[PDB]
């Protein structure tokens, strides 16, 4: 159908159409104009309905500048959701929110598949019971903080300490290893990493399957609030249609909040909590919840998330943090130390296998190895005070076993090959385990510190200390 | 007539012209097929709630009234299913064919219609049965932050409710269904689904429905009230049903209060948390346990919400966050932890040795900062603080692995008596077990008798088998 | 007031509450300072100062379903003369423990030959 | 402090525009109207004089609340009273400190003027 503007008011735009037959909430319109005369300029916009009034008029959203709107001129609604491209075609470029590349390599044909953003979650019926662990191939993250797959993972790290090296090496071993897409959708700052991603995973070729969505600070509210929703969409349809043993990435899950800061501005309503929208923990999680594993295929949404906010006590923070499952930290003091990658022993939950199937000797192993750590820092705290060399036997052997300890955590990744010059290894979470229980064992203590470093298995520390020529 | 067609559509909320004859708290459903409370009345629009999804409804359609209040079908054909809040099935299995149906505006009982407590709870956990008692009737407040294991606590209770009569009903609302469907089939394995019923609401459903999930799960234990049953309700989580309803309040244009909630959250909570009550003789003795959930930031009791609960409850139990990452499970605090109601439900013989125990472990508690702070000490306090730490040892529970009660009783007596003194603190744990066995296959009369008079039976015998125990336990 | 409570009685209440909020400042400082830079009379108002707030404590009728203590009615004479006794450090060598949850000195006194004082 | 509520009360009620602390905006009008007619008539007028002792309520001593600093920017003076120095056994617990009066000199005899310099 076709309804005429009536009213403009900027940013929450509120274009007050009169129609016959309204569309109904989240459908989209589209209008298209051309400058007449001198005066009036050529505009194509498209908007979401969120909102209807007394009489015909629908309250909308517009996804960019309304600079140029007229009252009066004509309205046509599509008749479904804001539909992304979505499928084999798209796999391969940088998209805005609405579904155009922003980078002009290729324009896609207008016969490819476009799904509707907007979809309820999977129903409890398809939901499968989960207990197993997805493997990183990183032996710190498969030793101390295990991911359960399916489920959303926190990463505290500041900017500049490993967290592009760090998502990198995940995106390349998911995609090497096993048959997992990723999914990136940034909105903060300058996105510098796409050359980064353009080097390593082009020479893998997962560029031509990671399909980025940007929008970022410089976009209106709600491009910036839909931006997250279109990435997710992107997943949803791997794993609804493709049904294959791909165990994708989404690699963004508080920027949506952080866009939701923005949210607030625009939802020009009732304030509720400080200054948030009232809807602030249901908006959040129709994103969270939609990010499940199912019996439909073997595809689970694992997410590793991080937190700009980085406080404890905000309504927003604490709301995202309560749907988190795992949680990791990386600090510069360890990056000072050259062990990489920088994370420290903080876990969080991941005990669906271990000690919960069997998991006993994993967990054992864990126990001990957070146990030797802190122990170290109070024996290092004491070191400074009055001096190592006073400390007992059995102390000292503690100290000197802890080095090693310390030192082995460091993984020689597969990114790194391109500046290092080291092929790079995976692990197998068995084999972590298995390989670490011998060096609390004290197999190697006479071996030097440091070999150590960087290498991926035992034998390999054992190698090396040979060639140093013991 | 009984037709009228909607002029707005908004965020769950909805205008309607017509409908002369609706009442207030009618359930009115769209030509879509969802349906919804009209909460107000107006001289010319009644406004509406809508429960379920509101994306499809439109300006000019037209909205019907059922003819009834808010109603909750209930019967026993509910059990071992899993339902919405509104009593529609989620999970398959063909319909649900319940008996009856039950308004959730009920009139809570009054006074003269209760008795003081008389009958326990065994919830299996050693700290909560020992130290923190629990009778049937009680509504006892379970506060802690994330990642304290209250969901585990909340698990065993309603697993070891295996034996006694207990029909209990859990309900979520707004957690991850993931977690929903990882508890619904923890407990088919350990076989509890038989008698317990799940329902839920979670984080993607609207507000009306996650504020009237728990108010519906009261409302499926009154039925089975009334018939005598004794009943169990646990609540996920009440605090983030106070977050709902700020979204419903505030949607609906009602000016906020202290923080930003707004002044109806004590008549919210109360209403909910009085209707648990244990009946008296006269009425038929039925009883309704609840065992709510608050989740407080950082840990701090002092806020709007924790206390407004406090007020309500006959008892809380605070869980320490760094206690639990210690490495002690379940985490629970000694000083902040107290039962009105404890010591008239709990059998004679706990009272009879577990009394003792509590005060040694406050007063560990606080030895326990001043040894930090003190390098020397004399034997006393030596021989106190050893004491204190072999029954932190004890305290220590087994995930889903609740332990009878009798053994509780025989361990501590154990423990209090002082036989523990040459067993060093890493082998207690394997002690604990070992003598657990050694009782099943030899001691079996000491365990009839206290199962039978529920009191200590001759303490010679008694200790004549702990020490032939003693006698085969090997130290490492 | 003085006439209304009488002299005695009135003298050894504002005492108390002085005391008391010496105290109160005393622990600020300690905890800025550390408890052992204070004076030799800081000692003393503090070492008076514990136990005039643990006596305070009182064994109670209705406490006696959740904890299982008997009770006890204290005379307001007892108190004032208990408080004075106290204020005097007539009682320099019983130990702090001994003066909580108690109705009556007397009962303070059993409670310390109960501890093996 | 029960003046203000009660004008905020009775404003409110009229619906007249709420301002700092939903105090209407009259307060300081309604305040000084009452203050200003304490004065000291000169010699020609008669030589009476009509001086005020208001009380104002604070919670927790925070008597940089608004109606505290209204009250205190219309007077010639204050006497802080705490709980604390009435506590410490110093009564009536005046905070000289912070205690301001601008008729100091003026307002004495010449001998409580030469000692309590001093003083
Ligand atoms: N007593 C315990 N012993 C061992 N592991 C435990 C114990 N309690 C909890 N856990 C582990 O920690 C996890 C914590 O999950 P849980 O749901 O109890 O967290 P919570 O944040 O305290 O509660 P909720 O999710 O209800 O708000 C459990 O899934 C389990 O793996
Ligand atoms: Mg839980």
């Amino acid at each position: 159908t076709r309804g005429r503007v009536i009213q403009v008011m900027g940013p929450v735009v509120d274009v007050k159409f009169e129609n016959g037959h309204l569309p109904a909430i989240y459908n989209a319109l589209k209008i298209q104009h051309k400058a007449r005369n001198e005066n009036e300029v050529d505009i194509d916009l498209t908007l979401e309905v969120a909102l209807h009034l007394g009489d015909d008029t629908v309250r909308t959203i517009a996804m960019a500048s309304t600079d140029g709107l007229i009252r009066g001129m004509e309205v046509i609604d599509t008749g479904a959701p804001i539909s992304v491209p979505v499928g084999e075609v798209t796999l391969g470029r940088v998209f805005n929110v609405l579904g155009e590349p922003i980078d002009l390599e290729g324009d896609i044909p207008a016969d490819a598949r476009r799904d509707p953003i907007h979809r309820p979650a999977p129903k409890f019926e398809e939901l499968a019971t989960e207990v197993e662990i997805l493997e990183t191939g990183i032996k710190v993250v498969d030793l101390l903080a295990p991911y359960i797959k399916g489920g959303k993972i926190g990463l505290f790290g500041g900017a500049g300490v490993g967290k592009t090296v760090l998502i990198q090496e995940l995106i390349h071993n998911i995609a090497q290893e096993h048959g997992g897409i990723s999914v990136f959708a940034g909105v903060g700052e300058r996105t510098r990493e796409g050359n980064d991603l353009y080097h390593e995973m082009k020479d893998s070729g997962v560029i031509s399957k990671t399909a980025m969505v940007f929008g970022q600070m410089n976009e209106p509210p709600g491009a910036r609030m839909r931006v997250a929703l279109t990435g997710l969409t992107m997943a949803e349809y791997f794993r609804d249609e493709q049904g294959q043993d791909v165990l994708l990435f989404i690699d963004n899950i508080f920027r949506f909040t952080q866009a939701g800061s923005e949210v607030s501005a625009l939802l020009g309503r009732m304030p509720s909590a400080v200054g948030y929208q009232p809807t602030l923990a249901t908006e959040m999680g129709q994103l969270q919840e939609r990010i499940t594993s199912t019996a439909k295929g073997s595809i689970t949404s694992i997410q590793a998330i991080y937190v700009p906010a980085d406080d404890y006590t905000d309504p927003a923070p604490a709301t995202t943090f309560s749907h988190l499952d795992a949680t990791t930290n990386l600090e510069r003091k360890l990056a000072e130390m050259g062990i990489y990658p920088a994370v420290d022993p903080l876990a969080s939950t991941s005990r669906a296998l271990a000690p919960e199937i069997v998991g006993e000797e994993h967990y054992q192993v864990a126990r001990k190895v957070q146990q030797t750590l802190q122990r170290y820092k109070e024996l290092q705290d004491i070191i400074a005070i009055l001096g190592m060399d006073e400390l007992s036997d059995e102390d000292k052997l503690v100290v000197h076993r802890a080095r090693r300890i310390q030192f082995f955590l460091s993984q020689n990744f597969h990114v790194a090959e391109q500046f290092t010059g080291q092929p790079g290894s995976y692990v197998p979470v068995k084999e972590t385990v298995r390989g670490f229980k011998e060096i609390l064992e004290g197999k190697y203590d006479h071996l030097p510190e440091d070999a150590f470093r960087l290498v991926g298995r035992i034998e390999e520390v054992v190698e090396k200390a040979k060639a140093m020529g013991v | 007539s009984d037709v009228g067609t909607v002029i707005q559509v908004g965020d769950g909320i909805a205008r309607a012209h017509g409908l002369d004859n609706v009442m207030s708290g009618e359930l009115v459903e769209f030509a879509n097929g969802v349906m919804g409370m009209a909460l107000n009345l107006e001289e010319n629009n009644v406004g509406i709630v809508i429960l379920g999804p509101y994306t499809g409804i439109k300006e000019g359609d037209e909205v019907r009234r059922t003819g009834r209040i808010m109603e909750v079908p209930v019967g026993e054909a509910l059990i071992g299913r899993v339902v919405n809040p509104l009593g529609q099935p989620v999970d398959g299995l063909g319909p649900v064919e319940t008996t009856e149906t039950r308004p959730i505006e009920s009139r809570a009982p009054g006074v003269m219609d209760r008795r003081s407590v008389h009958e326990p709870l065994q919830t299996g956990i050693k700290a909560i049965d020992a130290l923190v008692p629990i009778g049937r009737g009680q509504r006892e407040l379970i506060i802690g932050d994330r990642q304290t294991g209250k969901t585990s606590v909340a698990i065993d209770t309603i697993i070891n409710q295996k034996d006694q009569n207990m029909i209990s009903i859990y309900v979520a609302i707004g957690q991850k269904e993931s977690t929903v469907r990882t508890v619904v089939e923890t407990l088919r394995k350990h076989g509890a689904l038989d008698y317990t019923i799940v329902v839920t609401a979670s984080a993607s459903q609207p507000a009306p429905l996650l504020f009237l999930a728990p108010y519906a799960g009261v409302a499926m234990g009154e039925y089975f009230m009334y018939k005598g049953k004794h009943v169990l309700v646990v609540y996920d989580d009440l605090s983030k049903q106070a977050a709902a309803y700020r979204e419903l309040s505030l949607l609906l244009r009602r000016p906020p209060g202290r923080e930003a909630y707004p002044g109806d959250i004590f008549y919210l909570h109360s209403r909910l948390l009085e209707r648990a009550a244990k009946l008296s003789d006269a009425k038929g003795g039925g009883s309704l346990t609840a065992l709510p959930f608050v989740e407080t930031q950082a840990g701090d009791i002092s806020a709007y919400i924790p206390t407004n609960v406090i007020s309500i409850t006959d008892g809380q139990i605070f869980l320490q966050s760094d206690l639990f990452f210690s490495g002690v499970r379940p985490a629970i605090n000694a000083g902040l932890s107290v039962s009105r109601v404890g010591g008239a439900a709990q059998i004679k013989a706990m009272k009879k040795v577990a009394g003792t125990l509590r005060l040694d472990l406050a007063a560990y508690r606080e030895l326990e900062a001043f040894a930090q702070f003190g390098s020397d000490l004399d034997k006393a306090t030596q021989a106190k603080l050893a004491r204190g730490a072999r029954t932190v040892e004890v305290l220590k529970q087994d995930l889903h692995q609740p332990i009878p009660v009798e053994k509780q009783v025989l361990i501590i007596y154990a423990l209090t008596r002082g036989f523990l003194d040459d067993i060093p603190v890493e082998d207690v744990r394997r002690f604990e077990k070992e003598f657990y066995l050694f009782l099943d296959q030899n001691g079996q009369h000491l365990l009839e008798h206290i199962r039978t008079t529920k009191d200590l039976p001759n303490e010679d015998d008694l200790n004549k088998a702990i020490e032939a125990f003693k006698k085969t336990f090997v130290v490492s």
